[PDB]
């Protein structure tokens, strides 16, 4: 929820990243996809 | 590379059509600036993509793990 | 490390009393051996050690990327 | 814990690593252990 103190970046930094593969939101644990296709 | 505060992410947006079976393992982590990233490093030799923590396959992933 | 396919796990022993502060990220493997274990890369060069993904701490930061 | 198809430990191979730190199992998640020794 709220940022907490995270853990040193020492093997990971990163300010920036991937972002592909149809790059969406939210959770898709319930997905209703019923021929997208016209 | 410096990361302090101001801009720490280790991604930029989280993928969600990226297959389960192309996946290795799970690499999570959260920057100041990011709520929750999933870093999966991809079979062989392509690279590794940020996927969504909330993703289906990564919800009942993140359930498997905790108990359920 | 010689290794198969029949008999893998990333660790037969998970740790618990580890603290959630001294890793620098979570890394997830599920083996068809062993349920599902996390491994965390602890601070500075000491090793990687693996955390039971039952674990409280893990627990809530599990929940909390999913959804929550 | 289900034998379901997951996926191939590709890079990660692994098949027995050991546990340190207390190596403990079962959810964690309340326990009410309050710093005592004795």
């Amino acid at each position: 929820m709220e940022g907490i103190s995270i853990y040193t970046s020492d093997n990971y930094t990163e300010e920036m990243g991937s972002g592909d593969y149809d790059s969406m939101k939210e959770p898709a644990f319930r997905e209703e996809n019923a021929n997208f296709n016209k | 590379k410096p990361v302090s505060l101001s801009y720490r992410c280790p991604c930029r947006f989280f993928e969600s059509h990226v297959a389960r079976a192309n996946v290795k393992h799970l690499k999570i982590l959260n920057t100041p600036n990011c709520a929750c990233q999933i870093v999966a490093r991809l079979k062989n030799n392509n690279r590794q993509v940020c996927i969504d923590p909330k993703l289906k396959w990564i919800q009942e992933y993140l359930e498997k793990c905790l108990n359920k």
